[PDB]
RNA sequence: GACCAGGCG
């Protein structure tokens, strides 16, 4: 009975909300030199989170260039 | 005095059968979809309507001058 | 811990004139006259000597090898 | 100095300052969250 | 250009507009034409622009409009302020305000903590002070302790003595002897201690040995000279018209008092309004109460968000709360109710009843993981296959 | 503002969508520039804040003038695409050309804009009436006539040229902005974003190099003001002992609401509040517009007049839950007062300013008054969140169908037309279904010119 | 005429289709991510998908 | 050790523990009050003996009869009944006491 | 960074020395604070402390500020006037880039400041894939064990209010536990695979 | 009429709340924030930090004595273990940052 | 993994 009720039960604790995979957290600082629809991202976080992409005929060159840089240079 | 004189009460009216059929067909609904009103309500008591009929309400509102709301009488 | 070598704001070297100031102010002299004699004009440098604590001498008793 | 009351409830009467606190409880040092008022610190002249 | 031309042009080019817009346009066009001369082309272009602006301002189908209204109501409440002056002036009636009032209204409290009424006056007695005062005397219920100057117990003799300020007893409509006259027909046989200023309360139980105050308080709490429930009355002037504020609510009996205007009298109790004037008055009362309470705190919320809540609360013809024993308890989906509160009771009840969940909601589909029907998950699209690069 | 964030230790989360459908949904539905208008009240939520208003006032005030290098540098810094400077407005000594602030600001507005209103800086209303009359009589006045009758209290833009007025919170501030509201509803989101970026950067440059600061001498009143404040406080305190003694000797008709004591308390509180307001009036009067704090407060950038009158005059009466301080010893709040005292200063009144310091009793009273804000902010949020939870769990499933009706999941019709006219509050004109007079005026101006 | 929900759904569907092998109906500068290609196709008005409305 | 260390804490399993002070109520005083849900004039005391805390209350109500509440006794036995349990049965003794 | 008068903040930008303004007496600021933060908080004690600190540094002796017995403000202002500066505490500065003096005198002094232990090097965190809970096969909790952030219920309500259903599907299911189950169509129970 | 004389009104404040110079010129919430925040600053905690074994620790390289201070801090020994430095602060609005 | 205590917005 206790597993199904409360703020840590199976309903309000896991089903309604759950922990996700691709996320980051840090402090914020002002920057008025960027447009309102942009955000600054540290290079440490940008090298950890990844965006899957499918190689096609219009982006094969850039993808092949990126793969050569490996996981330690920034574009990679 | 009739309750329709009060500023908080908009005038009611009972729909005929053909108007009821036309309204029911226009929105493609059955008679269980409309909002309900009790048969012992003072307004329907003044109207003297039996269960099963549909009442048309003319409401004066700030956004729109006149707007029509429909309810079904249930005991 | 120990007296800083250079004033933070302007970089002037003041690290070698703390002991003389302390001795002459403990000898009963006027601190303002002593600071003027030492050559510290801008108060950004006087702030360095006027508000320092020698905390090095009471932490050498603990040795870590 | 801590109070044995429960934190979640409002306790409007208990969290308020008192006239008798003068010289016995610091009037400004207190936590900021729900613990406000229920946790306090002794003054400097206080003697148990 | 004649006004009839403007009326005809409005009635044939913007026939799809709402009535309020259709009247405001005519009023403004007359006002602007009476000081600058206008040609017909400008009128046609203005009507076209108004029609286009109304057309582009409609609601996109599939919009999640309930969540937006709920958030737009909830979020401003976190910045609510409170004053609570508690002024002894009768002009300023002590009434609860702010977030507690919003909680009371939304939760549909059976009886508010500070019931009160606004009583208007008819064409007569409207612009006078003394007539308003005597009408308020008619409304206000008066007990023995109200007019009493002071009292004194006689436990040694097992009796009670009451002394009354004449300025209230003589102006209270009823007089000293009329109290005993009514008590001869009501309650039990009194002691008939009629001595004007001095009244002696010695009920039959208050014999020489015991049982004093068994009925003395009951005699002192006798209901006379006014309606029940009302315990206070206040006279005010708002502009050119006098109005009356009271404590407590007796709407049904209050509507019967002579000289009271019934077309504008109202109360702050929702259930009483629903029982007296029907559900359609309760909806408007809820809307007005919420709007006034939110406005008095300085915040600004659009009406269309309050209208949806008011309509949803009164869907079954009776006002019901928003919560565990209200609207949320009427949802057909078992999981939607179970995830909210008292999960085990709902689950066992559904297991007993053999209930069926159709997964037509939003929360249940989120729990399963299949797409929700709210927004983008509503549209459906088709493709013609034999396509080639042009 | 929409995030309600402040740079004092705050943290934020970042999420990255992975599938192309999610990326498309985020790109089309969740863009920042698509949420300039708030759905709660149909007004701008994203706009200028703090320095973005003070810099604008410094730029567009009366008498502001700039040299060539400053104008070129600010225009390049803002990002405006310009390749030729306009005609100079006035010549300094040695024939140095000078440009006014309004001319520089006009380069950001679209070419066909036209609007007029009154801002917060209106002090004398007898001078805006002439401008309104001139506009009313002739719908397109001669620019020279308008420039001759300019005033900071009346904003007026004609064909993209700022002819009168000064920037304020009503220009492009949150929940009050007018120019931004017009731009977002007549040119598109992209133009609004470009205008916002350019105006913010230009105002930041203006405030950075002209200099803006506040000091301790900003609350220095002359001697006569202090004397008047002292006399006001003296008479206010004197006319309370008479009420106290009157209550002490009967001779006082109680208000019908409660007993005599409550009426006495209400009268005392009313007298004290009126005293504080009267004392603040002279402090407002004797501080000119030249002071930077007054500039920063009267333009809505930060603070309000209450802070000024608390810093430069008496703090005033403190209270808890709407009533005077009564907790403490039997008959007295503190041990330093005689028992059974109802005087003004013996129950919470503070006759000192933050600048002049507080006596220990006033300090204790101030702390007692200040605890209430902390406890209220600690307590209110729980029930506020509970109510929001109930509301969001009750009204979640209501959609809008293709017929315009709102239907519950089972199929019951709740409303036969959303709202009562089918108008989205986010797309409404400040609640109104449509703003008729604005359309009429803009069409007449477009054709009659 | 499209409601923004329909526009987002169409763009997402086309972007998903392109990244799986479907040929592009317009020329695109190299290095462009498939979502940008779908956006360009949509604003050029050559998208073949249509929506059925009750 | 640092000479500035004031002391006054324990060392448990290599960790430093400190005991805070609890702000309890008076240990044997009698406190009176009044609630609005009734006309009860409740006076409650806490009694301490060998670490055992007992709560005892005596109050009146609308009946006018004094009642007593005792731990492990659910029913509020009347005042004269509990007085006569301790002796002094004669009616003069109660009033004299 | 935070003073002792209740003013707190974080470092926004680090500036080279030659870009900072300098007073005409030869002083370069060590810190810059926005004037918009003073009037709302009404911390006059910070200005008092700045004036007192500058006076103390000039005079070569510390200043007593013990509550209700400390040195009064007017005495400090008069002493500052005697020492050669201006009683208002203002000075004249030159712009560090253009090279010409600003139009307004600038308040400047010496203020005690403290560095809190909430450093950014202990708050940065990012996760792509990692260990999961045994019972529910969801990402772990905590920075110390490579956990993931929590997508609470009001975040789901916000996503619903925007109307992005596919975003909800991706965030709540695809990036969390997901599995395939064999279901018996005739009776409704979960089938078994050998 | 008086029966007692106060010793020192400045001593009614607690230990951390006494660090704020001129505490009677500020708003109460700001004084509360400062008093609470004074318990988190970095500085030379204890002289034997090298030998001492702790899970976490901090150390400031060049601590300094405040120029404006209360006389209580000298008596209570705060000057021998300070935390914080003196900055040259200019109140000026910079370019947005 | 669950509890306890203390902090941050
Ligand atoms: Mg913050
Ligand atoms: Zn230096
Ligand atoms: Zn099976």
């Amino acid at each position: 009975a206790q597993r199904l009720k409360g703020k840590e039960g199976r309903f309000r604790g896991n089903l309604s909300g759950k922990r996700v995979n691709f996320s980051a957290r840090t402090v914020i600082s002002p920057d008025p030199m960027i447009s309102i629809n942009e955000v600054g991202v540290p290079v440490e976080v940008a090298m950890e989170l990844t965006v899957p992409e499918k190689v096609t005929e219009f982006n094969i060159e850039r993808l092949r260039k990126m793969v050569l840089n490996g996981p330690d240079k920034y574009p990679g | 005095f009739s309750i329709f004189d009060h500023v908080l009460v908009p005038e009611h009216r009972v729909l005929s059968e053909e108007e009821k059929k036309a309204l029911l067909e226009k929105y493609k609904i059955t008679l269980a979809q409309l909002p309900q009103i009790k048969a012992s309500d003072p307004a329907v008591k003044a109207l003297g309507a039996k269960p099963g009929d549909v009442i048309e309400i003319k409401r004066k509102s700030p956004t729109a001058g006149v707007y029509y709301y429909y309810r079904v009488v249930v005991e | 811990m120990i007296v800083p070598v250079r004033c933070f704001t302007c970089g002037k070297v003041i690290g070698d004139k703390y002991y003389e100031f302390k001795r002459r102010v403990e000898a009963g002299e006027d601190p303002e006259k002593v600071l003027d004699d030492l050559g510290l004009e801008r108060y950004c440098c006087r702030r360095m000597l006027l508000s320092h604590v020698e905390l090095i001498d009471d932490i050498m008793h603990y040795r870590v090898y | 100095v801590t109070s044995p009351l429960d934190r979640e409830q409002p306790h409007f009467e208990a969290r308020d300052l008192h006239g008798t606190h003068w010289g016995r409880i610091c009037p400004t040092e207190t936590p900021e969250g729900p613990n406000c008022g229920l946790v306090k610190n002794l003054a400097l002249m206080a003697q148990i | 250009v004649s006004l009839s031309t403007i009326k005809s042009l409005i009635e044939k080019k913007g026939a799809n507009l709402p009535e309020n817009v259709k009247s405001e346009l005519y009023e403004k066009l007359k006002k602007y034409n009476e000081k600058y001369k206008l040609t017909k082309a400008e009128i046609e272009a203005i009507i076209d622009d108004v029609v286009k602006e109304y057309e582009r301002a409609l609601v996109e189908p599939g919009e999640p409009v309930g969540t937006v209204a709920a958030q737009s109501i909830g979020e401003p409440s976190t910045q609510m302020t409170l004053n609570t002056f508690h002024y002894a002036g009768v002009a300023e009636i002590n009434v609860t305000l702010g977030l507690p009032r919003i909680i009371e209204i939304v939760d549909a409290r059976k009886n508010p903590s500070t019931p009160m009424m606004t009583v208007y006056l008819d064409e007569e007695h409207r612009y006078d002070r003394a007539k308003a005062e005597e009408v308020a005397r008619r409304i206000e219920g008066t007990t023995l302790e109200n007019l009493a100057r002071s009292t004194t117990l006689d436990l040694i003799n097992f009796e009670f003595i009451v002394e009354i300020d004449p300025e209230r007893l003589e102006r209270s409509g009823l007089t000293m002897e009329k109290v005993v006259k009514k008590l001869e027909s009501s309650f039990k046989s009194a002691e008939f201690e009629v001595d004007g200023y001095t009244l002696i309360v010695r009920p039959k139980k208050a014999d020489k040995i015991s049982d004093l105050r068994r009925f003395a308080e009951k005699i002192k709490k006798h209901r006379l000279k006014g309606l029940s429930g009302v315990g206070k009355t206040i006279v005010r002037k708002e502009g050119d018209e006098y109005v009356i504020y009271t404590e407590g609510s007796n709407f049904k009996q209050v509507l019967k008092v002579p000289g009271v205007d019934p077309t504008r009298t109202r109360t702050n109790n929702i259930h009483e309004i629903a029982e007296v004037l029907g559900i359609e008055a309760a909806r408007n009362a809820i809307i007005d109460e919420i709007v006034s309470t939110m406005q008095e705190q300085g915040l600004e919320v659009d009406i269309r968000h309050i209208m949806l809540v008011a309509d949803m609360m009164t869907l079954d013809g009776i006002v019901r709360p928003i919560g565990r024993h209200g609207v949320v308890g009427e949802k057909s989906s078992v999981l939607a109710r179970a995830a909210f509160e008292i999960t085990v009771q709902h689950l066992f009840e559904a297991a007993e009843k053999g209930e069926v969940d159709n997964l037509n909601g939003v929360i249940e589909n989120v729990l399963i993981g299949q797409p929700v029907p709210v927004g983008t998950g509503m549209v459906k699209l088709t493709m013609k296959l034999p396509l080639r690069p042009q | 503002p929409p995030y309600n964030a402040d740079f004092d230790g705050d943290e934020m989360n970042l999420h990255v969508p992975q599938t192309e459908e999610a990326q498309a949904e985020a790109r089309i539905l969740m863009e920042v520039q698509n949420h300039i208008i708030s759905p709660r009240y149909g007004g701008p939520i994203i706009g200028g804040i703090q320095d973005h208003i003070s810099g604008g006032y410094l730029l567009t005030r009366e008498g502001a003038y700039f040299t060539r290098d400053e104008v070129e540098q600010m225009l390049m810094f803002a990002g405006v695409d310009i390749t030729e400077l306009p005609e100079p407005d006035k010549y300094d000594e040695n024939g140095n050309p000078l440009w006014s602030g309004k001319t520089i600001f006009s380069l950001l507005l679209p070419e066909d804009l036209t609007v007029w209103y009154r801002n917060k800086l209106c002090d004398e209303p007898e001078r805006c009436e002439a401008l309104e009359k001139l506009i009313e009589e002739k719908l397109m006045p001669d620019p020279e006539e308008v420039r001759k009758l300019a005033y900071d209290g009346f904003v007026y833009i004609q064909n993209g040229k700022l002819l009168s007025g000064a920037i304020d919170k009503k220009a492009y501030g949150r929940e009050d902005g007018i120019i931004l509201d017009l731009i977002v509803r007549e040119y598109g989101v992209e133009r609004a974003r470009q205008f916002l970026d350019q105006v913010t950067k230009l105002t930041i440059w203006v405030i950075t190099h002209k200099g803006f600061t506040t000091g301790i001498d900003d609350e220095d009143l002359p001697e006569e003001a202090r004397d008047r404040i002292r006399e006001i406080i003296r008479e206010a305190e004197e006319r309370v002992n008479k009420l106290i003694e009157a209550y002490k000797r009967g001779e006082l008709e109680p208000l019908p609401g409660k007993s005599l004591e409550d009426t006495l308390e209400s009268l005392i509180m009313a007298v004290l509040a009126e005293a504080r307001d009267n004392a603040g009036a002279v402090a407002e009067k004797y501080l000119g517009m030249d002071n930077h704090t007054v500039i920063m407060a009267k333009t809505g950038a930060r603070g309000k007049i209450l802070n000024i009158t608390q810093m430069a005059a008496l703090l005033g009466q403190q209270s808890i839950r709407g009533k005077r301080l009564y907790r403490g010893f039997r008959g007295r709040v503190l041990s330093h007062f005689k028992p059974g005292d109802l005087g003004a200063r013996a129950k919470g009144f503070v006759v000192n300013s933050y600048k002049s310091g507080l006596t220990p009793q006033e300090y204790f009273f101030h702390a007692m008054g200040g605890r209430e804000g902390l406890v209220d902010t600690a307590v209110r949020t729980a029930q506020s969140g509970y109510m929001q939870r109930r509301l969001i769990n009750a009204l979640q499933d209501l959609k809008v169908e293709y017929d315009g009706t709102v239907r519950s999941p089972e199929g019951i019709i709740v409303q036969f037309k959303y709202g009562e006219d089918g108008v989205d509050p986010m797309k409404s004109w400040r609640g109104k279904t449509v703003d008729v007079d604005r359309i009429i005026v803009r069409t007449l101006l477009k054709m009659r010119g | 005429k499209y409601t923004r929900f329909e526009k987002a759904r169409i763009i997402g569907a086309r972007a998903l289709q392109i990244s799986m092998g479907a040929p592009v109906l317009i020329d695109v500068p190299p290095g462009i991510t498939p979502l940008e290609a779908a956006i360009l196709e949509f604003e050029k008005g050559v998208i073949p998908i249509t929506v059925i409305r009750p | 050790e640092d000479p500035k260390d004031p002391g006054g804490y324990f060392i448990i399993n290599g960790s430093e523990r400190v005991i805070v002070s609890i702000e309890d109520i008076a240990p044997n005083r009698t406190l009176v009050e009044k609630d609005e849900r009734q006309e009860k004039y409740i006076a409650k005391v806490f009694s301490y003996r060998h670490g055992y805390r007992a709560l005892v209350a005596v109050e009146r109500r609308k009946d006018g009869i004094l009642y007593v509440d005792i731990p492990n006794v659910p029913k509020p036995v009347k005042f004269v009944y509990v007085m006569r349990a301790l002796g002094l049965e004669r009616d003069k003794d109660i009033v004299e006491a | 960074f935070a003073s002792r008068h209740g003013q707190k903040g974080v470092i926004g930008l680090i500036v080279p020395q030659e870009d900072m303004p300098w007073t005409e007496s030869g002083i370069v600021p060590d810190l810059i604070v926005n004037p918009h933060g003073i009037p709302s908080r009404m911390t006059v004690g910070q200005l008092i402390e700045a004036i007192g600190g500058k006076v103390a540094s000039l005079k070569g002796r510390r200043v007593d500020g013990t509550a209700f017995i400390g040195e009064p403000e007017e005495k400090l202002r008069k002493e500052l006037e005697e020492l050669g500066f201006k009683h208002t505490g203002r000075e004249i500065m030159y712009d560090g880039i253009t090279g010409k003096r600003l139009e307004a005198d600038i308040f400047i002094g010496v203020i005690y400041y403290q560095r809190l232990h909430h450093m950014v090097a202990d708050k940065i965190h990012a996760r792509s894939r990692g260990p999961v809970q045994v019972l529910t096969k969801q990402p772990t909790e905590g920075r110390a064990r490579e956990g993931g952030l929590r997508f609470g219920e009001m975040e789901r309500d916000v996503l619903v209010g925007h109307g992005a259903a596919m975003l909800l599907i991706e965030r709540l299911l695809e990036e969390s536990d997901k599995t395939e189950v064999w279901v018996c169509e005739n009776c409704g129970h979960i089938a078994l695979e050998d | 009429e008086h029966t007692h004389l106060e010793l020192m009104p400045a001593a009614i404040l607690g230990l951390p709340a006494s660090l704020v110079p001129y505490p009677e010129h500020n708003a109460a919430p700001r004084n509360t924030y400062g008093a609470g925040m004074a318990k988190q600053s970095l500085g030379l905690g204890w002289a034997n930090f090298r030998i001492r074994v702790d899970t976490r620790g901090h150390l400031l390289h060049y601590p300094q004595i405040p120029l404006v201070n209360s006389r209580i801090m000298k008596a209570v020994g705060y000057e021998d273990r300070p935390a914080g430095q003196n900055f040259v602060v200019a109140v000026l609005a910079y370019q947005g940052y």
